[PDB]
């Protein structure tokens, strides 16, 4: 319906789908998304014995990854009370900062990755690909700074909210106002994509103008190239397109009857769900499926 | 402890040292020259610029380093595995002595050389540029002289373009790792340009190679 | 071969030079020991190979600053306030560490310039007779035992003859250093030690001087002239 | 080519001229330096930990 | 046809040496041997590690001090450790990086290197002016240098590819003597306790015993079906022990002129680096190409311990000469103390 949520007039819905719908999606995503990058975090310090930059990044990815999995239970938990949080006001601020702090880290650290293997493949000799053990490590906490940096304000943003009889949190509300949390979820795929396709593109290619696509083993990392590009897409593109719907509800039709909502708010959060579809898919198509 | 103070801090001194150096080091691309002497080395050799010789040389602000080792004549096998680790080989036939001989013709001496050093057990990865030198001599031999004197089961017209892809064929056709490493063949002429940067272009493979490694794709 | 500095100047600053020759000066940590005009040796300062650790004498600590130049194969010793009681010949000496060296070989020629806890070596014996042939022996003790937990006891002996710059003789107390004749043969205890030649020469008179090396602050034992 | 083997015939009866002794003669004396020096051998017998050069 | 005839007369005097060392076989080693008590289980542990080699390591070297020792690698740096501090007393560049033995003089003022650059160099540790600098370069072979020894501190003898060995004077760099009559290339040497004689295995799994003083060939010890890889003589000095690319090990008796005892195993299918004594002569310590170097109970020929510390083919080993550590470097560019 309608709830007066800081200053602004916001609608917000709660469908009997949703706790049918996302607590069985999230379900699967954490159990093996705990076996995914739990058992791959194992594997990087206690079985293997060289590290270098490519590898540290790599690492950086699987940290994100993993301290994202293990909020499911959290999100699982505020669904099959059908938005009704009920651990406090703390914890529901620190969440919000481990969820979307936590989806950046898995972002950053594979633009950084495809833009390490660009490169590795179309500038063999540039003096990027012989950067120290050290170097990777400073510039992953620069990139994990950043990465805090652009989240701290939601442990600030008091949002317990009560909404009737039911305590509701989430950083994703339907209301006409601009805030930098929804222009930080539009920057969080459509930046990274101009990088992604296009390293992915140029690596592709590159292998393709020298004669090297012949070799098996070569051919069998340029499909590995396109799988990485694919699988971001698939797990971020439907949050994204309807979440510029809602946008373009807002410009068009206004905040004046919080009816026309009520399709376009049970679907986003379903698609929501798909984006940590992602981060237990990345230990198998990043670091499972690699020889070394 | 005064001067085993003193004896740490000299000794931390030499460790910086040798860092420098292997920094320095690992930027040089070691190839391997190999051949049958008069096989048109020293010719190769002149174009980029006892015991093993060394020659330095650069390209695109690239160093390489070329190892010759034509004046060792003692077993291969005892000291071939100081090479494990070249960037590339460099493998030098004439194609003016098919019909030449050492009872054996200089050409199967080539060959018999080529398939101990391809199917090596220390080089199963490296890649193989092979150089078939005197291509001048070749073309105006095979009109008075033909290839049959070297294979008697060639059977094709004794012409430049038919008798050279032949030789090629056979020395491409003792790789028996077909799979896992790839053979580079090119002409060179006595006098000409553009062999150094064919050697660039193979290297710049081995090292796209190299880089996929470190970074798991390959 | 080394030498080189100022000689005259009134209560103010003045500052030393070192020019080292054909050592490979840039492995070789440096030292400035001086001599007043008749007391014994006094360190000064100490600068390590690739000017790493360096260290000053308690008197001269903030008045003093030792630094060197490895390309020209120079040492400087910079001084600011220049009192009266620092009126002494200024020596030059070279000394490497690794596992065996012999620190201290080498010592400069020396300038003097004139103005107008720790441990004590006592060497209380000041003169013996002079007559040659005989077996001569000299005496020395420390306040605390300079033997380390390594097994060897930083005990050094230097000749200072007649007219010239001291000369090393024995390092860590027993091992002969190159050059030397066999006479010299050097004895201790940890805490006592000795000396001694055994068919004494014309060319062994003048001061014999005791230097430990344990903790750096390290001091001279005033002589024992023939 | 005959004085390469007129050579090496006239080395190979050269070694055949030489004194040797039963096997059991040269083996015991294996047997006797070993026992003889069994207690000197710090990797055969480990000395004490405090006298250790190299553990502490 | 006097080839015919003098072929024919090597063959019966052949056979001649065969039966005259079939003649004094009056037993075997591990007959003899059979009443000794057993070695037992022993284990060493890596009292230190040594870094800074940035390559494959080919040849370690101990000082007669037992705490300083030389190694070499195809870095191109020879480096004088300090086995107790892990300290780097020197480090010496090489001229060529193509180095495959070192030699520390037992007055211990020099060592020596060489290799593929056919070239044995002479280096004065203990030089008044400053570092260290190179004195004698050993020129002579025809081909690679594979083992070097210092006699004395002016006398090294060295062993080449061109299946030759020489003996040298470094005063004046030439060859004092010759020693000929390998068919392969000379792999290995080992001077004797009382540096008079001195064996060399071959690439022709054959091993000879020299006179350095007349500069002959004294006995031909066979039995190899491989190349002999390294070679050592027994602390007595009346034995060596031999290691060879057949997997297998074997101890010849100088006066007996014929194997003693064989040291295999058939889980061991790879080639022998290094062998080397213990300072009693009851271990026989064999450094292997499976990455693990092997200790031998020498009397027994039974298995004792397994050092297992490197990642790559282990190429040199060293005992000290007090008997204390033992040195083992590797391809993975590290050098490992023991015990
Ligand atoms: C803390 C629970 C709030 C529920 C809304 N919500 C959110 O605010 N941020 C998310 O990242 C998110 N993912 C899914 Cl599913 N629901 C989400
Ligand atoms: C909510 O809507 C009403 C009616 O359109 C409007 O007057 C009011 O200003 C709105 N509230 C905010 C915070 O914009």
């Amino acid at each position: 319906h309608f709830l007066e949520i800081d200053k602004k007039n916001c609608c917000v819905f709660r469908d009997d789908f949703i706790v049918k719908v996302l607590p069985p999606v999230l379900g699967l995503e954490f159990i093996f998304g705990l076996l995914g990058n739990g058992l791959a975090l194992w594997i990087f310090c206690f079985h293997l014995k060289s590290w270098k930059s490519s590898r540290i990044f790599l690492f950086n990815l699987a940290v994100a990854d993993f301290l994202l999995i293990i909020c499911l239970p959290f999100l699982m938990d505020n669904y099959v009370r059908r938005w009704d949080w009920k651990f406090g006001d703390i914890p529901c601020r620190l969440m919000l900062f481990m969820l979307a702090m936590n989806r950046q880290g898995s972002i950053i650290f594979l633009t950084v990755v495809a833009v390490d293997r660009y490169f590795r493949v179309v500038h063999p000799h540039h003096a990027l690909n012989k950067i120290s053990n050290r170097t990777a490590a400073i510039i992953s906490c620069l990139l994990w700074g950043i990465t805090i940096g652009l989240t701290v304000h939601l442990l600030k943003k008091k949002m317990p909210i009560q909404n009737g009889g039911a305590n509701l949190c989430s950083s994703f509300s339907i209301c006409h106002t601009f805030q930098w949390h929804e222009a930080m979820f539009l920057l969080e795929f459509f930046l990274p994509l101009g990088i992604i396709l296009f390293c992915s593109a140029r690596i592709i290619w590159s292998l393709r103008q020298r004669q090297m696509d012949r070799h098996a083993k070569i051919k069998r990392a340029i499909t590995f190239i396109m799988v990485v590009a694919i699988v971001f897409v698939i797990c971020f593109l439907p949050s994204v397109v309807v979440r510029i719907r809602i946008f373009w509800l807002l410009h068009t039709s206004g905040t004046q009857n919080c009816e026309v909502y009520r399709s376009v708010d049970l679907a986003f959060f379903i698609t929501l769900s798909f984006t940590y579809m992602n981060s237990m898919l990345d230990p198998v198509v990043y670091y499972f499926s690699s020889p070394s | 402890s005064a001067e085993d103070k003193a004896a740490v801090e000299r000794s931390k001194m030499i460790d910086r040292n040798l860092r420098e150096d292997g920094e320095k080091a690992a930027r040089e691309v070691k190839l391997l020259l190999l051949g049958a002497g008069e096989s048109g080395k020293s010719t190769i050799v002149k174009q980029m610029k006892t015991g093993i010789v060394e020659t330095h040389f650069t390209f695109k602000d690239l160093h390489f380093k070329m190892f010759d080792v034509g004046a060792q004549r003692s077993e291969r096998k005892k000291w071939i595995h100081c090479f494990e680790g070249v960037a590339a080989i460099i493998f030098c036939v004439a194609l003016s002595d098919y019909d030449l001989v050492l009872e054996m013709n200089r050409m199967h001496e080539s060959m018999k050389l080529f398939d101990s050093i391809c199917n090596n057990k220390w080089f199963t990865d490296t890649s193989i540029i092979l150089f078939l030198n005197k291509k001048d001599l070749f073309e105006e031999k095979i009109k008075k002289s033909p290839l049959t004197i070297c294979y008697q089961e060639y059977a094709g017209s004794n012409t430049y373009e038919e008798a050279a892809a032949y030789i090629q064929c056979q020395f491409e056709d003792l790789n028996k790792r077909k799979d896992t490493k790839e053979i580079y063949t090119h002409f060179t002429c006595s006098t000409d340009t553009k062999n150094v940067q064919f050697v660039f272009d193979a290297v710049t493979d081995v090292i796209i190679k190299n880089n996929l490694k470190d970074c798991g794709l390959f | 071969v080394e030498s080189g500095g100022g000689l005259v100047q009134p209560g103010g600053s003045r500052k030393l030079s070192c020019s080292a020759s054909g050592f490979a000066f840039s492995s070789f940590g440096m030292h400035w020991v001086r001599q007043a005009p008749e007391k014994g040796l006094e360190w000064v300062a100490y600068i390590s190979s690739g000017s790493g650790t360096i260290y000053y004498a308690d008197t001269v600590k903030g008045r003093f600053t030792i630094s060197r130049d490895d390309p020209k194969n120079t040492l400087f010793l910079q001084m600011t306030s220049l009192r009266s009681e620092d009126t002494a010949m200024y020596y030059c000496v070279r000394s490497i560490y690794y596992y065996g060296s012999s620190p201290f070989d080498f010592w400069g020629q020396g300038t003097t310039l004139t103005v107008s806890s720790d441990i004590v070596m006592t060497q209380a014996t000041s003169s013996v007779p002079v007559t040659p042939g005989e077996s001569v022996s000299i005496s020395c003790r420390s306040s605390k035992s300079l033997l380390h937990s390594n097994g060897n006891t930083y005990l050094y002996w230097f000749l200072q003859r007649p007219g010239q710059s001291p000369q090393l003789l024995i390092y860590r107390m027993s091992n002969l250093a190159s050059g030397v004749p066999d006479r010299f043969s050097g004895s201790g205890s940890g805490t006592a030690f000795t000396l001694t030649i055994s068919r004494l020469e014309a060319e062994d008179v003048g001061v014999y001087y005791c230097m430990q090396h344990l903790e750096y602050p390290l001091t001279f034992g005033a002589g024992t002239k023939l | 080519s005959i004085a390469q083997a007129r050579k090496l015939v006239e080395q190979l009866k050269m070694e055949a001229n030489i004194d040797r002794i039963k096997v059991s003669k040269a083996a015991a004396d294996l047997m006797a330096y070993c026992e003889a020096h069994a207690k000197e051998d710090p990797l055969l017998t480990p000395v004490p930990a405090s006298e250790n050069p190299f553990r502490e | 046809s006097e080839l015919d005839q003098l072929r024919q007369e090597a063959e019966q005097l052949k056979n001649q040496i065969r039966d005259a060392r079939k003649a004094c076989a009056d037993a075997t080693l591990s007959q003899i041997t059979n009443n000794i008590d057993p070695v037992g289980r022993i284990q060493m542990r890596t009292r230190r590690t040594l870094r800074g080699h940035l390559a494959k390591i080919y040849a370690m070297h101990w000082g007669t001090d037992s705490r300083l020792l030389v190694s070499a690698s195809q870095d191109g740096k020879l480096i004088i450790w300090d086995s107790y501090t892990t300290n780097k007393v020197h480090a010496i560049p090489l001229r060529s990086s193509w180095v495959m033995t070192c030699a520390y003089a037992p007055s211990g003022n020099y060592v020596a290197c060489g290799g593929l650059d056919n070239i044995c160099s002479i280096y004065n540790l203990k030089t008044r002016e400053g570092n260290v600098r190179v004195s004698r370069e050993l020129a002579g072979h025809t081909g690679y240098l594979s083992c070097c020894r210092f006699l004395d501190d002016n006398q090294i003898v060295t062993s080449s590819g061109d299946t030759t060995c020489a003996l040298w004077d470094i005063e004046t760099g030439q060859q004092t003597t010759t020693f000929t009559g390998h068919t392969g290339d000379v792999m290995s040497l080992s001077l004797a306790p009382d540096t008079r004689l001195f064996v060399s295995g071959a690439c022709d799994a054959s091993a000879k015993l020299w006179d350095v003083r007349e500069g002959m060939c004294r006995q031909t010890f066979t039995g190899h079906e491989s190349d002999i890889n390294a070679i050592c003589f027994f602390p007595n000095g009346n034995a060596f022990a031999t290691g060879s690319d057949d997997a297998t090990c074997r101890l010849f008796d100088l006066r007996a002129d014929q194997e003693l005892m064989t040291y295999s195993h058939d889980n061991i299918i790879c080639g022998i680096t290094s062998v080397s004594f213990s300072k009693s002569g009851r271990l026989l310590l064999a450094g292997y190409d499976d990455f693990n170097c092997n200790v031998w109970d020498a009397l027994k020929a039974d298995r004792a311990g397994v050092l297992a510390g490197h990642d790559n083919r282990v190429s040199c080993l060293g005992v000290t000469d007090d008997g204390m550590a033992v040195a083992t470097g590797s391809w993975d560019s590290f050098l490992k103390i023991w015990n």
